[PDB]
């Protein structure tokens, strides 16, 4: 599968979720390798140019 | 509930001698300990369609599901195709601490892990809280002083 | 009655559970965690045959010789092989189609 | 002669398989004692996590306590620490790590390794080697625990490992108690009543469902927490007798120690141990398995090896090098004397690949970097465009 | 830096390697190349 | 035979729950055999020990 689109997917659908929770209650990401995949795509692409 | 040695000798012996012939088998290992689960992996070739070695897996197992014990029969034998290392976290913490960890592991279970299982791409939740149950925490010495 | 008998073997040889002293919940300042098991299990002949009985006309007890012999046999007796005259055993094997 | 120096060099520089990077994270993982409890592991982690507070490069560090990826329970913690972002972080994700590592090494009453991001995302949680020790001949567990003490020590004192460690649940201490059937008949107790109290002492009992805010939820059965801590509790429970006198369970069993394997691996079919290693600074990944390889050669008999993960890969990729080159610089000739319809030309065409071997292999000596499957890529692709070159001319 | 180091360094060696060693060889080789194949017929 | 004896599985799979309980205990057993013996292996006891 795809990480990036997994980890969109869960964000979309933690701040859907977001809506519905209690006061009091907050959602977090702590740990997440798809923010990475891009940034170093980014360099590639970069260094290509 | 059992140590590993019983799980061991009973049942991932039994299950390592079907699951060792099956196609495009780079290796195969298996785990157990004291948590009373045995879990026994398979590692397939480079470029092998998953779907396919799944349901071959499962072939194997069927195959020899019959002499396994009865309670784990019961319980049942799990097959899944995952990665090995974690996607991401998604944590609940309640600012103010007015929810207690229990409320938060309930709150996760009942709604929250469903919900993200349900997005595509995610093979597998591992959920590290518990829904919430009652619990009768018995004192021995008062059960023995009526009697029961 | 027999069932008294199978009551009696499967009471003797019960396969007590294992345990843990120290699993969680656990109390508070509790710094050692050990397995526990028990042998519930009998594994002679003698204590077998050591069984103990209630006897119904008198209370008396029993032991589970003097109403039966205890021996080590097979699980099943249905076939034999005779290699030549001589006993022995033996197994047939199949190969797969194709 | 050029020739001859391409192939020595190509011989015997060392050999990698990928070169680390920095994905702005890294993961701890604590293993204490078999007889450590959850606050023993809290206590650590707690450690841990004040040691990290300070250092301005972290971001976010979240702790799982009771779980690990090889082997659960209340001695095995795992971590995920995140690194601000590379131009805002003051330092590398392998300092943090070699930091963490020689801090966590003498405070804390287990051990504690600090490790980068694996290579490639599914190939493994390290940055290291993978091995699997295993028992061939059915010498049994002891002897494979004694194996891989040995193995341990050899590796720490040989300088080409860092740090070279054996990733499970460690071998602990068991408790069996042995019952007097006699003294029970004696006593006139019924053995059932004794199986009973000692079987529902120490474990949860699910009984039924109950309904909670609309939800299914289980009805649990279990002995007070005071009551289940020491043996003395579970001695002390009592069973009527036939006078009419309860009897403790002290009077009838006997408690007795022995020490076995907590955790039981296999690999392969066969008994077998997890162990796993990172190549020392200057260093590569192929010294440092050649180095495992020979130490073990130096084992008992009946104890063998085998490679798992990355390290299969890098020696599957190291096998198949000459066999690769071989076939191209087939293909190649067979090309160029179609295309030309001779045999002067693609000889002359083929001859100045080493010439370009030349170039990379001192090249790559020059900047110091190893023989990786990179390199491999770049080496067939100075065969074609040095065979561009002479087909210019030719 | 590390990954293009690796891809990169060994190239760039190879090619000026390839470039200026060649342009003075492949003609040697070329050269009594024929004269084998003259030995031979 | 392999694709015979998964599709035998298969079909027969549906019918597991209907059988008594004590044969659904023992199981049912799906394999592929020749129809006689290939050889016959034995142990005998020369001394009669």
């Amino acid at each position: 599968a795809n990480a990036v689109k997994t980890a969109e997917g869960v964000r979309a659908k933690i701040e859907e979720l977001k809506l519905n929770l209690p006061e009091g209650m907050e959602f977090s990401i702590p740990y997440d390798t798809a923010p990475f995949v891009k940034i170093s795509i980014e360099k590639v692409i970069h260094t290509l140019l | 509930g059992a140590t590993a040695k019983t799980i061991n000798d009973s049942v991932v012996t039994l299950i390592e001698r079907e699951l060792s012939g099956v196609k495009n088998l780079l290796y195969y290992s298996a785990t157990t300990d004291t948590s009373g689960t045995a879990e026994i992996t398979a590692t397939f070739k480079p470029g092998t369609d998953v779907e396919m070695a799944q349901v071959d897996v499962q072939n194997k197992i069927k195959a020899v599901e019959a002499r396994l014990p009865q309670v784990v029969r019961q319980q049942g034998l799990q097959v899944e195709a995952s990665s090995s290392g974690f996607l991401m976290l998604v944590g609940i913490n309640s600012p103010n601490n007015q929810y207690s960890e229990v409320d938060l592991s309930d709150y996760l279970v009942r709604n929250v892990v469903e919900e993200l299982k349900r997005v595509e791409g995610v093979g597998k939740v591992q959920s590290f809280g518990a829904e919430k149950a009652m619990r009768i925490w018995v004192d021995p010495n008062k059960l023995v002083s009526y009697g029961l | 009655s027999i069932s008294d008998v199978n009551n009696a073997i499967r009471e003797n040889n019960v396969e007590i559970a294992p345990g843990r002293l120290g699993d969680l919940p656990a109390e508070k300042g509790q710094l050692i965690t050990i397995p526990l098991s028990a042998q519930g299990q009998l594994s002679s002949l003698e204590q077998f045959k050591n069984i103990s009985l209630k006897s119904k006309t008198n209370g008396s007890v029993i032991k589970l010789s003097d109403v039966a012999n205890v021996e080590i046999g097979s699980q099943a007796y249905n076939f034999a092989i005779l290699e030549n005259g001589k006993p022995a055993t033996a197994a047939a094997i199949q190969l797969s189609p194709g | 002669v050029i020739t001859g120096i391409t192939f020595a060099g190509m011989k015997y520089w060392p050999t990698a398989f990928m070169p680390e990077e920095d994905q702005g994270w890294f993961m701890t993982s604590f293993q204490l004692p078999s007889d450590a409890t959850a606050e023993r592991t809290r206590n650590v982690v707690n450690q841990f996590e004040n040691n990290l507070k300070d250092n301005p490069d972290v971001k976010s560090n979240t702790a799982i306590l009771g779980w690990g990826f090889s082997g659960a329970g209340q001695n095995v913690a795992v971590a995920f620490t995140t690194l601000k972002d590379f131009k805002e972080r003051t330092s590398s994700a392998s300092k943090m790590t070699s930091d963490v590592n020689s801090s966590m090494a003498n405070s804390t009453e287990g051990e504690t390794m600090a490790v980068l991001p694996p290579a490639i995302d599914e190939l493994g949680t390290f940055s290291g080697f993978s091995l699997r020790l295993q028992d061939r001949a059915n010498l049994g567990m002891p002897a494979l625990l004694a194996a891989q003490d040995e193995l341990m020590a050899m590796a720490a004192k040989n300088k080409k490992f860092y740090m070279v460690w054996n990733e499970g649940l460690p071998q602990g201490d068991n408790i069996s108690l042995k019952i007097d059937r006699e003294k029970l008949s004696a006593l006139g107790v019924k053995f059932s009543d004794v199986s009973d109290i000692i079987s529902t002492s120490m474990g949860s009992m699910y009984i039924n469902d109950f309904p909670n805010q609309g939800r299914m939820q289980q009805v649990i059965v279990q002995v007070e927490a005071k009551s289940r801590m020491q043996l003395k509790d579970i001695l002390n429970l009592k069973v009527m007798g036939s006078s009419g006198q309860l009897v403790s369970l002290s009077e009838v069993v006997t408690p007795q120690w022995n020490k076995a394997p907590q955790q039981y691996n296999r690999y392969n079919g066969r008994p077998s141990l997890s162990i796993a290693g990172i190549p020392n600074f200057d260093t590569s990944s192929g010294e440092a398995m050649r180095e495992m390889e020979q130490l073990i050669a130096k084992l008992p008999k009946g104890i063998g090896y085998e490679w798992t993960g990355i390290s299969l890969q890098e020696k599957q990729s190291e096998s198949q090098m000459a066999f690769l080159l071989g076939l191209s610089m087939l293909v190649v000739f067979l090309v160029l004397a179609a295309l030309y319809e001779s045999w002067a030309i693609p000889l002359s065409v083929m001859l100045v690949v080493p010439l370009g071997i030349f170039g990379a292999i001192i090249a790559i000596m020059s900047r110091g970097l190893m023989n990786d499957v990179f390199f491999k890529i770049g080496l067939i692709t100075i065969i074609g465009l040095s065979a561009k070159n002479a087909i210019l001319i030719v | 830096s590390e990954t293009q180091h690796a891809l990169g360094t060994g190239v760039f060696g190879g090619m000026i390697s390839a470039t200026i060693l060649a342009i003075f060889f492949v003609p040697v080789f070329f050269i009594f190349i024929l004269g084998a194949v003259e030995k031979l017929f």
